């Protein structure tokens, strides 16, 4: 059920595995992209890619089912593909280590896959944290050291974990005091349509909406106020406390020190005034 | 008997 | 017409708009800046054959507010959007972009 | 400041005014959008007779019902054939499903 | 309704080809039919499942490139007038593509400008992502297309026709300027769509190709122009050259090139060639040359080194000729003429500077440095005499014999001398020269009015400051002040217990020691006449009365009186001095009066006594006894009992 590949000799180039095997671990293995015969295996569990040469991954998967744990960390993978999203994978996938690989800017569509329930990406150079996290009801692990996170997700306040490793990234002071002044009054025809929309809490969907209307509305930021906000926004980058979020907080020559800044998003100025006063308060 | 009828001095005047 | 905009709905509907309160949609702005050499002949008549006359009037509504309360720091109140009316007219303001 | 929504069978109107407003200034933009003269068509408010000389003050078209997210309805009429004027068959809006 | 639904794909697009066709020129479409296709195209970019935003935008660029590459071919086959054909297809394109850009604005705003996300940006993936063939603006691209499918395969064939057209306006033909600007600024039009370099293509295609070329044809211009004309008519031309490329030069480019062109219009056939116009400026200026000192001006000033030669060759001049106008002055009026001569070389010369030369500070400023090297002129082993010219100049001003002249007149010629003063490096002498001879003027009381040294003394102020005149400013204050004293004295007189006729009409000047440049006569020790003792002793105690730690001192070399003959049948005014009334007090004591006793009345020494004794045998007021023509110290002399004047 378990066997584990070292070496190109270990890796059989043309004869197929076993049906019989559960776990499926290759590494130190000169892969430049990831075969189409190891994707019609049946009850691959675990899967591991370590330490290859894959600079893309398979556009489809071929017959895998469940793949609970998948872990290519140490890849050569520059930049997911929008398609490898659309499939059944998010029913069972618990996992995802890119660590130490050259992925910049992971797709959002991620999101998708609400079922996972630990992340590594450590030493990576992603621009910053997916926003949509807060899908993922089921995660306990995050970790992402090393990496040029300017801002972490609005959505990363209400998330509960258990440990976090986040020390070693560029971190902005906060300015509460200078807001980023993208909001517009009176506020646009389509951002109050939308505003509605989101108010009455009613399904939709990409036949009833346009499809870019339907994405905006994915992505629709909720404020802090309780109520959403699609454009026309107050983005800030405020530092909110970690421990929070996580029972423990682990960073880097600071001592007595759990801040985290997070971009958040405001639906009005007058909104704005309250969290102000909570601050001068506070 | 000749006598002098108009004159017009000058002078200068400094510390004493 | 001349400097009141005409728009014509599916349903058959004139709606007679200010031109500045319809110029707030980029897509009007485009429409009146069409072919070129306008007839100037007191007629502005764009024909809007895809959506509900119900929605046009609620967009013509929402120019007006739009124009009136620009450059204004009153208390702006909220545009009323009915339950009923949210989905197509969110799409019109796709459409229209505004 | 109020705001008036015409409405004239096939056809409606957005007009901007003021609580001093009177009704002549109205039936001449009426006379602008649709040039035909201003004997001939009248103000209404609910199947209700309107006259020119009075003024919006006391009409109702308050500030709080003639408003920029919600226009004061107003009917109109033309004259048909003679000295007569046709009713008030302003057909209503679609409805939303 | 507006909804997302399947959308066949070619049935919409046949009529929305047909249309964009109908619009990509300038021809006849309807407002419903444009309308109609903007709900079209918002049909297509938004479907379900099958989104069309990317075929769409795909269908488009290829007839636009088909478009492009047609009118590329027509216009190539259009010899001997492509620029006329591509300024056409290239307005009409022009407004085609914007035309376009308004209409795609749904393509452009809500799928184009999506699929420009490509860093991570909230929207990462979602639409086209990947970099691969970047996605632009459907007016972007359509002059995008324009410059790569119809610009750069006709690159060559339009500079050869563009810089012969222009050219072609430099020999004095007249092509039609409408066609040569728009194909000129089509360059950045098309390039318009970039935020860096807007320019940077039309620089690269025309600006730098017709930069050079214009450097050759006017070097070439140049040459000739010196080979065949002199300096003067090169002038003429080059003037006239750089008005009529510079006119020519807004008439065709684009505004940002404006300068440059002239600036390598003027280096080509101007900087090029001052060493000829170097040469040549020092031979106009001596001559009487002016709209040619008007021309090197306007030619040098645009160039670097072109003026300072020219102010150092007019400075030269200006300096020549003052020094030989100041060279010949006659002696009999030498300072006037002097101050006048040098009045008039300033004003001809500011006049030539500010009509001819625009009044350039530097001009003036070289101006002044010959001038003041001009009026500190001095000979050979000679001191600067210009100190004393202006001081007795002023003093003329100031004297009686200024017959026929009131006093507004006076104030100018004040004013006119004071430029001539400024230029003084020396003011300390003329300031010595011109108090000696103001307090000769005040004593002798030879001056039109008050108000003409109070303007004098007021104007040297403002030239040369406070303390200049400071010694100047407590003169004149002093003399006017002596009357004031005069009064008083005689109110003192006329207010003690006892008042005794003196017989003497006193007058006083009382004046600031040190201040006044009137020097004491070393231990003269003159005996004052009896007649004047009391005066003096009740001068003495009246100011000492009115003064607090002050002394009084008495000159007699300059104290004049009248002393009239009376009793005589000979009734004649005379004006003397205390030495002379010493001496006809001793003469009227004794009738015959030897040398001895002029030494025991008036007790002073020699020189003045034998000075005083000739000034009186100058006019005939005594007799000398003796016949020896030298006066001795035992010499005899006597009154005139017989004198007539
Ligand atoms: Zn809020």
């Amino acid at each position: 059920s378990k066997l584990f590949i070292t070496t190109k000799k270990d890796y059989p180039i043309t004869k197929s595995f076993p049906y019989s095997l559960e776990h499926l671990q290759v590494s130190y293995c000169k892969l430049a992209r990831v075969d189409m015969r190891m994707l019609c295996l049946k009850k691959l569990q675990k899967l591991d890619l370590s330490n290859n040469h894959i600079k893309k991954l398979p556009k489809t998967i071929g017959d895998l089912v469940c793949l609970q744990e998948l872990i290519l960390n140490h890849n050569f993978l520059e930049s997911f593909e929008v398609v490898l999203c659309s499939t059944t994978l998010r029913d069972t996938l618990k996992s995802l280590d890119l660590s130490a690989n050259k992925l910049k800017a992971l797709p959002v569509q991620i999101c998708n896959f609400k079922e996972l329930v630990s992340l590594k990406l450590d030493e990576n150079e992603l621009l910053q944290l997916p926003f949509p996290i807060g899908q993922l009801s089921k995660l306990r692990f995050l970790s992402a050291t090393k990496n040029n996170l300017q801002c972490l997700p609005n959505t990363f306040k209400k998330l509960t974990l258990e440990n976090l490793d986040l020390f070693g990234n560029p971190f902005m002071q906060a300015t509460p005091l200078v807001p980023d002044i993208q909001l517009k009054i009176p506020l646009p025809l389509l951002e109050t349509a939308a505003r509605a929309t989101l108010k009455y809490r009613i399904p939709y969907g990409p036949h009833l909406i346009p499809a870019t209307l339907c994405q905006d509305l994915s992505l629709a930021k909720t404020c802090d106020c309780g109520l959403p906000c699609l454009n026309s926004f107050i983005q800030t980058i405020v530092l909110m406390n970690l421990h929070q979020v996580s029972q423990t907080v682990v960073l880097v020559d600071t001592m007595g020190g759990t801040d985290g800044p997070i971009v958040c998003y405001f639906c009005s100025l007058t909104c704005y005034s309250q969290f102000l006063d909570k601050y001068l308060q506070s | 008997r000749f006598e002098v009828k108009k004159w017009n001095a000058v002078a200068l005047w400094a510390w004493d | 017409d001349a400097m009141y905009v005409k728009l014509i709905s599916s349903d058959g509907h004139e709606f007679i708009v200010k031109r500045e309160h319809a110029l707030t949609s980029g897509t009007i702005k485009a429409m009146l800046s069409g072919p070129g050499q306008f007839a100037e002949n007191e007629t502005n008549e764009v024909n809007f054959r895809e959506i509900p006359s119900h929605v046009l009037s609620k967009v013509c509504m929402y120019f007006t507010y739009k124009v009136r309360y620009t450059n204004s720091s009153t208390e702006i109140p909220e545009f009323p959007i009915a339950p009923e009316i949210a989905l197509e007219l969110l799409m019109a303001a796709n459409f229209l972009d505004c | 400041d109020v705001f008036l929504m015409i409405r004239h069978h096939k056809t409606t109107i957005f007009t901007d005014a003021k609580e001093n407003t009177t009704v002549y200034e109205l039936k001449r933009i009426v006379e602008g959008i649709l040039k035909r003269p201003p004997e001939d068509q009248k103000l209404y408010k609910d199947d209700q007779l309107l006259d020119d000389n009075k003024t919006l003050g006391d009409c109702g078209f308050t500030s709080q019902t003639a408003r920029p997210q919600a226009p004061a309805t107003v009917g109109l009429a033309f004259r048909s054939s003679g000295d007569s004027f046709e009713p008030l068959r302003v057909e209503p809006f679609s409805s939303p499903p | 309704s507006l909804k997302p639904r399947v959308v066949d794909f070619d049935e919409t697009w046949n009529k929305l080809l047909t249309t964009i066709k109908a619009v990509v020129m300038l021809d006849y479409v309807e407002r419903a039919t444009w309308n109609d296709r903007f709900s079209d195209i918002y049909a297509l970019c938004v479907a379900y499942p099958e989104p069309l935003g990317e075929r769409l935008y795909t269908e488009t660029k290829i007839f636009l490139e088909n478009h492009v590459q047609q009118l590329h071919t027509r216009v190539l086959d259009s010899a001997e007038q492509v620029l006329v054909m591509y300024f056409r297809y290239w307005e009409e394109y022009s407004r085609g593509a914007d035309y376009m850009d308004c209409l795609y604005r749904y393509l452009n705003t809500q799928y184009i400008k999506k699929n420009k996300l490509t860093e991570a940006d909230l929207q990462y993936g979602y639409g086209g992502v990947d970099m691969n063939e970047p996605l632009m603006e459907i007016g972007e691209l359509a002059l995008d297309l324009w410059r790569k499918l119809m610009i750069e395969p006709l690159q060559d064939t339009l500079l050869i026709m563009l810089l012969r057209e222009i050219k072609r306006d430099r020999c004095g033909e007249d092509p039609n300027q409408k066609v040569i600007h728009g194909v000129i600024n089509s360059f950045v039009h098309v390039e318009q769509y970039k935020k860096k370099f807007p320019l940077k293509f039309y620089q690269e295609i025309f600006e730098s190709p017709f930069l050079a070329e214009t450097g050759e044809y006017y070097k070439q211009e140049a040459s000739n122009l010196l080979q065949e004309s002199n300096c003067s008519q090169y002038m003429e031309k080059i003037l006239g050259r750089l008005k009529d490329e510079e006119i020519r030069c807004r008439k065709y480019l684009h505004p940002s090139s404006y300068n440059k062109v002239i600036h390598e219009c003027q280096q080509r056939m101007v900087a090029d060639h001052l060493q000829f116009l170097h040469a040549e400026c020092h031979n106009i200026i001596r001559q009487e040359r002016r709209n040619d000192m008007a021309n090197m001006y306007t030619l040098l000033r645009a160039v670097s080194s072109g003026l300072p030669h020219m102010i150092q060759e007019l400075q030269n001049h200006i300096h020549d000729e003052g020094l030989r106008a100041i060279s010949n002055l006659s002696q009999e009026n030498m300072p006037t003429q002097f101050v006048e001569s040098v009045l008039e070389v300033h004003s001809k010369f500011v006049q030539l500077v500010n009509c001819v030369l625009n009044g350039d500070q530097h001009f003036m400023s070289a101006l002044d440095k010959a001038l003041t090297c001009v009026v500190n002129y001095r000979e050979p082993k000679s001191v600067c005499k210009a100190p004393e010219l202006l001081a007795k100049y002023c003093d003329n001003m100031l004297k009686k014999s200024a017959k026929g002249m009131t006093e507004n007149e006076v104030e100018d010629k004040l004013t006119s001398f004071i430029t001539v003063f400024k230029y003084i490096d020396d003011k300390d002498v003329f300031q010595k020269f011109y108090a000696r001879m103001l307090a000769k003027r005040l004593i002798h009381g030879l001056s039109m009015s008050m108000d003409s040294e109070e303007t004098m003394i007021n104007k040297l102020k403002q030239a040369c400051g406070y303390e200049f005149t400071s010694k100047l400013h407590r003169m004149y204050t002093d003399m006017s002040v002596s009357a004031d004293l005069n009064n008083k004295f005689n109110n003192f007189i006329k207010s003690q217990d006892t008042v005794i006729d003196l017989g003497i009409s006193f007058q006083i000047y009382v004046l600031q020691a040190g201040a006044w440049p009137l020097t004491q006569a070393p231990s003269s020790t003159f005996a004052i006449p009896q007649e004047l003792e009391k005066s003096v002793q009740m001068f003495e105690l009246f100011y000492n009365q009115h003064f607090s730690g002050r002394k009084l001192t008495w000159l007699h070399y300059l104290c004049t009186g009248e002393v009239k003959m009376n009793y005589l049948c000979k009734p004649y005014v005379a004006m003397v001095t205390t030495y002379q009334m010493a001496v006809l007090l001793a003469f009227n004591n004794s009738e015959i009066i030897t040398y001895k006793e002029l030494q025991d009345s008036t007790q002073m020494n020699e020189k003045e006594l034998t000075k005083t004794i000739k000034s009186l045998l100058d006019v005939k007021m005594i007799n000398h006894d003796s016949d020896k023509e030298d006066i001795e110290g035992e010499s005899t002399f006597s009154l005139n009992m017989n004198f007539s004047s």
